[PDB]
């Protein structure tokens, strides 16, 4: 019971409760390979759809065009 | 075998758990009050819990509950470096010990002044519901810390004491029994302040109060002479009860060997515990053995609760 | 504007609704001993979640927390405590404290600002307000209490300053409501004293002596002054203006309302803090609004 | 009619238990230590007696419930600590006018009683699960029954009828029995969930019998029929220990707790979730509640543990329903005001109406602004369009203004620093932010060395917080990285980075890489293309597998399945 990441974007602690949907898609992790900055889906696919940077302030890599 | 005073060959017929399991009722009770207390989460966290449990065990040397309970509270994210000793504890416990005192050795000084200073407002302040989970705790501690040498189960501490040579006076402002029960006005007290405790606290005392005596010369008025007499030893003074039939009904060596149990448990022998009631089975001085931690018990949460009602008459 | 009707069924007034900090959210509560939420659709209709019991006596006002700490609530009642309501995942409400200290009944209680941790202050009919907290924020059932103040007077409403800059300290309001015809001052303000880590008092309003009955801080959002709200037998909008032991003030009076001929309940201002609102036994809600001279005046009046 | 004010006489030791005579004029009280007689007078009640004299302190005077006679008022009974039901009869005058003494009785009685018909019959309860009846002819004893509980409690008798008789027990049940018929209870009817401590009829409807317990309810029973019928249930805040009626009418009670409330409470059978009446001069729980009237309406007497004994008046009564707050609002994030308020003050006085009355320009401009990327002359220009499509206009022109100041026989270089940190000020005191961080951001170092840090912390931080209240995301996490100062440019940097494993290995990997030290093998696979995913990785938390964000979206669009392959439903549908 030590406090688990956060979103870099909604600031809020991660986690997912381990017909009536109990823990939806956009709320599991994702993260880059190289920065191992993470967050919720959801909110990664839109930063990532109108922009291009690490979420992150002062983090430098591209990290959707790293695959894509 | 668990116990070196009660035959191997006994115990196979009928690490300390597995002896109170020839009680059916009472090892369920006291398993769930020892679960609710000591591992559901609560008002306190689980280290002070556990260091809670080890300077309540740590009163009457038993050196088995100081053991296991310091050897879960690493376990729990505990602070390794409070062991040396309450002078390394924060100031937080400090305003327990005193109260620790005669929760152990001398209940009956305890009134207003002590529950008062300890909720003093300054830099380390209790609250009501997070100390009636402490003083629950430590009679709890106190009455393992009894039975378990009254059954002599077979599985540092100075530096963990204030004033370590108390110990308990013979007593002789009494406490009249029907005065404040518990069946009428601590019952309602504790669950304001402690709902499940209540609960657990009131099954475990029926559940106790249920159990027979089988060999016997009507196994009721042997029962009703070992409840009321370890309570007048504590000052709770029945008036319906005649008293003859206390030393009437009990042989000296009965009280002796409950008085030493209940006084000085580390006084106990192996002739001591053999010396009265030869011709029984060891369940029987088991059930008598084990009673009385549940009377040390109700008195200890009479006196507590009668301390704190003053202060908010 | 236009109103919508909803089935409260409930059994008895209903004291107070709160909004979610998201505003698609509401939690009411009422004298019948209970707590209902209600959440909005795709539609805008309103329908209940959750109708559980919660204490004893009858239940006063509920407010939300910040959604940062999860989905819990707090509550007070005839039932000298307060409790700390949690919602876990169907989904169902689980208690997970309850602070019984008080002696008296306990009047409000007001979650403090983000930027403080978690705290929780409640004010008692005897006249003593406390604040809790809880360092261990994943586990909302150790809570501590920190401090205790002594007011001289029956208390009955509070309200916590959400200025975030780091040139305010904390501070608190306190709300009278004692009667006796003994004049006196009802509003006090409290004000954090981190050199010696403890409560003090700042400043007293001496203007004020009719019995008090609702109070509000005004969100800041960059102004550099504080604004008061205080729901007397008139609305009055007080401005305080620190000068650069507690900080010393300057206490001016902006607006005296008086077109409800009527006792004033509540209070509530805006999310940016430019418009008040405020009812009264008339029975209709006037909204205030600056024409940017600090000259306010009325802006509707919906009934 | 009876003319007294309230007032409160003094007693040296507390009290347990109070009784009323027939004639209305005089009071017993008495406890464990206490034996007196008081009588009621128009102005002020005075000492008038006192029974405990003898020389002595036997244990047969620690009295817990005493009862007078309404036909004879020399009579007067009594039960002791350990069983004695002692008898008084005034009328001998020699001193200490005791009578028959009883001591035929095995623990400690509770309650006496007596038959408001007969003068001789008397009753009796006690811890055994007993009842001892007696006659006062001095015989020997009546019917003792046998009650197969455990300690009665409340014995109390029949009003309107003349032999039944009822008795409510310590496990949660009640009973009803008859004199004639000693062997079986008539009626047998569970009540509670606990500790059963009241019991009283009713004087003007027949059957209606009330009772309470240490369960914080009061339910009244309909007897008529042949079964135990509910018709209402009482809510209290503490355990209940004595259930009055009022005389005269129909709806009212008057209930005493038993521990930490002080307060005596008149409630209506009818409204039963806030009390009607409200008595508040006490200082411990009060012990007895009983009435002074054969039948008036606003008349009650009171005894407590504190040594006192006060008489009370209905209309003195601090009525608490009178002066509550019957109203709550607060207003909702866009424009949601929701009033509550009393039926009887939007048009019957117990109910609420509820009514919800019912800010784009802020969410509007938020994502289609533009904050860098661009030349100061570029970004200028579109925030102005942006604005000016809006409706807005000052801004606009402020936009263009700051354009023509800083992308430019000359004026002095920092000549416009006053006015544009005036504006700055202006924007922000006026409680519009989007505006003042939006301009210092772009503006950059040209202007952020003119304010102090604090300021610019507080714009900043608001600015934050509204925008996160209107759950956007985007363009809260773009002011938090461009963010000119250092306290704001950290809040994404604080506990964002994981710790990555292998799930054959069970040892942690590298920042910079995607294949495993020990196992060689390269353990980011996607499920569905089986190709090395280098950049963002989805990871569900009861399976462990997981692979590329878009692959997986649209596997789990068309399936519910782990692609991997192992029964799981990564989202329960
Ligand atoms: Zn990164
Ligand atoms: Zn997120
Ligand atoms: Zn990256
Ligand atoms: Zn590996
Ligand atoms: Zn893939
Ligand atoms: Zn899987
Ligand atoms: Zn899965």
């Amino acid at each position: 019971r030590k406090p688990l990441p956060r979103c870099a974007l909604c600031l809020i602690n991660m986690g997912t409760p381990v017909d009536k949907k109990l823990a939806q898609f956009n709320n599991w992790f994702t993260w880059c390979h190289n920065c191992r900055h993470g967050g919720h889906a959801g909110h990664m696919l839109s930063w990532f759809r109108d922009h291009a940077e690490c979420p992150v302030s002062a983090c430098t890599c591209k990290c959707m065009q790293l695959d894509t | 075998g668990p116990s070196a005073f009660i035959p191997v060959e006994e115990v196979l017929r009928e690490n300390l758990a597995v002896v109170m399991g020839l009680h059916p009722d009472y090892f369920t009770s006291f398993w769930r009050l020892h679960y609710l207390l000591l591992h559901t989460d609560g008002p306190l966290a689980s280290s002070w819990r556990h260091y809670i449990a080890i300077m309540a065990a740590a009163r009457h040397q038993c050196s088995y509950l100081v053991g296991s309970h310091m050897a879960e509270f690493l376990q729990t994210g505990g602070d390794p470096e409070w062991l040396l000793g309450l002078h390394r504890a924060p100031e937080k416990l400090r305003k327990l010990s005193e109260i620790n005192k005669l929760l152990a050795h001398r209940p009956w000084l305890i009134t207003k002044e002590h529950i008062q200073a300890l909720l003093k407002t300054g830099e380390h302040t209790w609250s009501l519901a997070e100390l009636i989970q402490a003083l629950v705790l430590l009679t709890h501690c106190h009455s393992l810390s009894s039975f378990v040498f009254g059954c002599g189960i077979l599985p540092d501490m100075l530096c963990f004491v204030e004033d370590p040579t108390f110990g308990y006076e013979d007593f002789t402002p009494t406490f009249r029994a029907q005065d404040y029960t518990w069946e009428d006005h601590g019952y309602s007290l504790i669950q304001r302040l402690y709902p499940e405790g209540g609960q657990l606290l009131d099954e475990k005392f029926q559940a106790a109060y249920s159990l027979t005596y089988n060999t016997i010369a009507d196994t009721s008025v042997l029962r009703r002479a070992i409840w009321n007499y370890i309570h007048c030893v504590f000052g709770i003074r029945y008036d319906d009860y005649d008293y003859g039939e206390v030393n009437q009904l009990l042989e000296r060596n009965l009280k002796v060997y409950i008085k030493t149990v209940a006084c000085y448990p580390e006084k106990t022998t192996r002739r001591m515990y053999n010396l009265f009631w030869r011709h029984f089975r060891h369940s029987e001085k088991v059930h008598v053995n084990l009673l009385l931690l549940e009377a040390r018990m109700q008195a200890a949460l009479l006196y507590a609760l009668r301390a704190i009602t003053r202060y908010m008459t | 504007f236009v109103a919508r009707s909803i089935a409260a069924d409930h059994k008895d007034l209903i004291h107070d609704v709160s909004f979610d900090f998201h505003g698609r959210r509401m939690a009411t509560c009422s004298s019948d001993q209970s707590v209902k939420v209600w959440d909005k659709s795709e539609s805008g209709d309103w329908h209940c979640t959750a109708s559980w019991k919660t204490h004893s006596g009858s239940v006063w006002r509920v407010t939300w927390a910040h959604p940062e700490f999860g989905q819990v609530l707090a509550s007070c009642s005839f039932d000298r405590t307060a409790a700390v309501w949690e919602e876990i995942v169907q989904s169902h409400w689980v208690k997970r404290t309850t602070l019984v200290d008080s002696r008296t009944s306990v009047t409000d209680v007001k979650f403090a600002p983000k930027h403080m941790g978690l705290m929780l202050a409640t004010c008692s009919a005897d006249g003593i307000v406390r604040i809790y907290e809880a360092p261990d924020v994943m586990n909302l059932s150790q809570w501590s209490l920190q401090h205790e103040i002594s007011c001289k007077l029956s208390c009955s409403c509070i309200s916590w300053n959400p200025s975030s800059s780091r040139a305010h300290s904390p501070m608190i309001a306190v709300g009278s409501d004692d009667s006796s015809p003994n004049a006196m001052a009802k509003v006090q303000i409290f004000e954090y004293n981190e050199n010696t880590r403890k409560y003090a008092k700042a400043e007293t309003l001496m203007t004020v002596t009719d019995p008090v009955h609702d109070i509000a801080f005004a969100p800041n959002l960059g102004r550099s002054f504080h604004i008061l709200a205080i729901a007397t037998k008139d609305v009055r909008i007080f401005t305080l203006k620190p000068v650069r032991g507690p900080t010393k003030f300057e206490i001016h009076i902006v607006a005296q309302f008086d077109n409800h001929n009527s006792q004033v309940w509540r209070v509530s201002w805006n999310i940016t803090g430019t418009v008040l609102a405020s009812s009264g036994d008339d029975g209709c809600v006037r909204l205030w609004k600056a024409n940017y001279m600090d000259n306010w005046k009325c802006t509707g009046i919906l009934k | 009619v009876l003319t007294g004010r309230t007032m409160h006489c003094h007693l040296d030791a507390p009290a347990n238990a109070i009784s009323v005579c027939r004639d209305a004029a005089q009071v017993v009280v008495a406890g464990r230590s206490i034996f007196k007689i008081y009588a009621i007078e128009e102005e002020q009640f005075v000492e008038k007696l006192n029974l405990r004299v003898g020389r002595k302190p036997s244990l047969n005077l620690s009295c817990a419930d005493v009862v007078w006679h309404q036909m004879d008022e020399n009579l007067l009974a009594t039960a002791a600590t350990n069983g004695v039901v002692v008898t008084w009869n005034l009328g001998r005058p020699s001193r200490n006018k005791q009578d028959q003494l009883f001591t035929e009785h095995k623990r400690t009685v509770n309650k006496v009683c007596f038959h408001p018909t007969e003068a001789h019959v008397l009753l009796s309860g006690s811890q055994d699960g007993f009842m001892k009846c007696f006659d006062l002819r001095r015989k020997d004893s009546v019917s003792t029954f046998s009650g197969q509980s455990e300690s009665v409690r409340d014995v109390q008798f029949s009003i309107r009828d003349y032999f039944t008789f009822a008795s409510t027990f310590e496990n949660g049940n009640v009973q009803l029995w008859d004199i004639r018929r000693p062997d079986r209870c008539e009626r047998m009817f569970t009540a509670h969930n606990g500790p059963v401590f009241c019991c009283d009829w009713h004087p003007e409807d027949r059957g209606w019998l009330a009772t309470g317990g240490r369960d914080k309810m009061v339910k009244v029973w309909d007897m008529t029929t042949h079964r135990a019928k509910e018709m209402h249930c009482v809510q209290t805040i503490a355990s209940v220990a004595r259930v009055k009626w009022r005389p005269e009418c129909r709806h009212h009670l008057a209930t005493c707790s038993m521990m930490v409330d002080h307060n005596i409470y008149v409630w209506d059978v009818r409204r039963p979730f806030v009390p009607a009446a409200m008595f508040e001069e006490h200082r411990d729980v009060t012990t007895g509640i009983a009435w002074r009237h054969p039948h008036d309406p606003s008349f009650l007497l009171s005894g407590s543990k504190d040594s006192s004994l006060c008489q009370h008046l209905f209309r003195d009564a601090s009525q608490p329903v009178e002066r509550a707050n019957p109203e709550g609002l607060c207003y909702g994030l866009f424009g949601d005001l929701a009033f509550a308020a009393k039926e009887s003050l939007v048009a019957g006085l117990a109910s609420s109406a509820l009514s919800v009355f019912e800010m784009r320009w802020f969410v509007d401009t938020a994502e289609r602004y533009a904050l860098a990327g661009r030349p100061l002359a570029e970004l200028c220009d579109h925030n102005a369009k942006v604005a000016r499509e809006l409706g807005r206009n000052q801004v606009a022109q402020t936009w263009t203004m700051l354009r023509i100041i800083y992308c430019s026989s000359r004026l002095p270089p920092d000549f416009f620093g006053v006015l544009v940190r005036d504006m700055l000020h202006f924007y922000a005191e006026q409680g519009d932010v989007q505006m003042a961080v939006s301009v210092l951001i772009v503006l950059g170092e040209r202007v952020r060395k003119d304010i102090d840090e604090q300021t610019q912390e507080h714009w900043y931080t608001s600015y934050i917080d509204l925008l996160q209240r209107f759950r956007l995301w985007n363009v809260s996490n773009e002011v938090v990285k461009l963010s000119t100062s250092r306290a704001v440019s950290c809040l994404n940097q604080a506990s964002t980075t994981l710790h990555v494993n292998c799930s054959h290995c069970k040892r942690p990997m590298s920042s910079r890489g995607w294949v495993c030290d020990r196992c060689h093998r390269c353990a980011s696979m996607c499920a569905v293309c089986h190709h090395v995913v280098k950049g963002l990785f989805v990871w569900c938390q009861g399976c462990s597998h997981g692979g590329h964000l878009q692959h997986i979206m649209k596997w789990l669009e068309g399936s519910s399945h782990c692609p991997a392959g192992c029964g799981h439903l990564c989202e329960y549908s």
